[PDB]
């Protein structure tokens, strides 16, 4: 799930480390 | 406080403290070899093994190295496998392990660690809440909901569980049910409840049920640093960017892109109509629970700055035209997409996630009456062949009460004041 038009997810970015 | 030393570790406390001093002093290289010597000499020592892990953790920060951090994550686990590990040290080591796994994106591995922590400490309510976050981070709202129900059945006044339970309920469109959980949880002031996401969704839940107190929560969230303003409530922001609900083409500086869209609008329209007529499955119903009612679907050509190759087979000329404009094709915090809305459609007042993009709307098929978009305190209409530009990090709202379909083309651009460095480095949204 991604935040496209809205802000409905708990987080909108993916964790990829440093 | 914490009791970190077991019986044997108390007997070697001078060696352990000397190694730890080197770490606190920032002599990370010497500290690693100091703790390596202790692990070699006392291979069962939990404090020595934790020291080794913290040194690797610090070294990974110093080098910005994912591989070094993966080593630390393994060592934090090794601590837990040692005999006679004090409870405080076991919890600390596994908690940091899960935190660093989440940092690397090992969400499944983090979840396993969190589950172990709950099994090892069945009475620690905070570890259950952390497990619920693990589920929320991997998109498992069903298991996350069960975790917080388990917390609330034992400690019903836990504010952390309340806001996260309320967040889940709101996400499931249980709007009325979510409001007291979000509200009481924020009012609890418990650690972790002072968070912009919960002010965001409490105010929006209230807006959807007609509770006029919604903007009181937006004002408090603004006063507490979560929102740039009561109107602009995006949560992924670069501070200081010019904040304006409506923008002219000239103000954005993307006048070449706007000229191309307006000069070439009919080819964009025609490919959209062809997809509606011959491949309408490429239009996907809006799926962020933003509709009060009606029908709204989108056909996406670019998202997160990535071209959808199959989708561009459906609008090859439009994709070719847009490929000349990296200000939109490389906007990793926006999309390029057709957007179709039919009569009887009302889109709830809402805000986008980030202030780092501006949103262009190119009118393609606009009924003469019935369609409008409000951004902040100003409502406007589309025109066929013409571009509107608004900052969708401001609250905006859409109505479609025409007698036929309304088709537009949505083109997100980087906020013009973001440097090339920021545009390359910002995480995609
Ligand atoms: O009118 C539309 O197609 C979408 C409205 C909206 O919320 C947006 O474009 O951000
Ligand atoms: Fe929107």
């Amino acid at each position: 799930g991604k935040c496209k038009n809205g802000l409905g997810e708990y987080t909108c970015t993916s964790l990829e480390g440093f | 406080k914490p009791k970190l030393l077991n019986k044997f570790d108390k007997t070697i406390k001078a060696e352990l403290d000397a190694a730890e001093k080197l770490r606190k002093r920032g002599k990370i290289e010497e500290a690693v070899n100091a703790f390596k010597e202790l692990v070699r000499k006392y291979p069962q020592s939990p404090r020595a093994r934790y020291g080794k892990a913290q040194c690797e953790d610090d070294l990974a920060e110093k080098r910005r190295s994912n591989e070094v951090l993966r080593g630390a994550i393994e060592t934090y686990q090794e601590v837990a496998s040692l005999p006679d590990v004090p409870a405080d040290l076991l919890k600390l080591s596994l908690k940091r392990r899960s935190d660093r796994q989440q940092f690397l994106g090992h969400m499944r591995g983090s979840l396993l660690t969190l589950q172990r922590l709950v099994q090892l400490f069945p009475n620690d309510t905070s570890l259950k809440n952390d497990l619920g976050v693990g589920y929320l981070l991997i998109g498992d709202n069903d298991n996350a909901k069960k975790v917080y129900e388990e917390v609330l059945s034992v400690t019903p006044n836990d504010g952390f569980a309340k806001v996260h339970y309320g967040f889940i309920l709101k996400a499931q469109n249980k709007i009325a049910e979510s409001i007291p959980y979000l509200k009481e949880g924020i009012e609890s002031g418990d650690p972790g409840t002072d968070d912009g996401r919960f002010y965001f969704h409490l105010g929006d839940a209230m807006q959807r049920v007609g509770n006029k107190e919604a903007y009181k929560w937006y004002e408090l969230g603004h006063k507490r640093g979560h929102f740039a303003s009561v109107w602009q409530r995006s949560l992924y922001n670069v501070n200081g960017l010019k904040a304006q609900p409506w923008w002219t083409p000239k103000e954005t500086g993307y006048t070449e892109l706007v000229k191309s869209l307006e000069r070439n609008w009919k080819l964009i329209r025609d490919e959209g109509l062809a997809v509606m007529d011959k491949a309408k499955g490429l239009f996907l119903p809006e799926d962020e629970n933003l509709r009060e009612k009606g029908d709204w679907s989108q056909f996406t050509l670019w998202q997160q700055g990535r071209r959808n190759e199959n989708a561009c087979k459906g609008a090859p000329k439009t994709c070719t035209l847009l490929e000349k404009f990296p200000e939109t094709t490389g906007c990793r915090r926006g999309q390029i997409k057709y957007s179709i809305m039919h009569p009887g459609t009302h889109v709830w007042p809402h805000t986008g996630p980030t202030n780092c993009r501006l949103r262009m709307h190119l009118g393609l098929v606009i009924p003469k009456e019935g369609c409008k978009i409000r951004c902040a305190n100003e409502t406007k209409t589309w025109e066929e062949g013409k571009v509107l530009i608004f900052d969708d990090s401001f609250e905006h709202e859409v109505w479609q009460d025409a007698s036929s379909f309304r088709l537009i083309f949505i083109v997100d651009v980087w906020h013009p004041e973001l440097t090339p460095q920021q545009r390359r480095s910002l995480p995609a949204i």
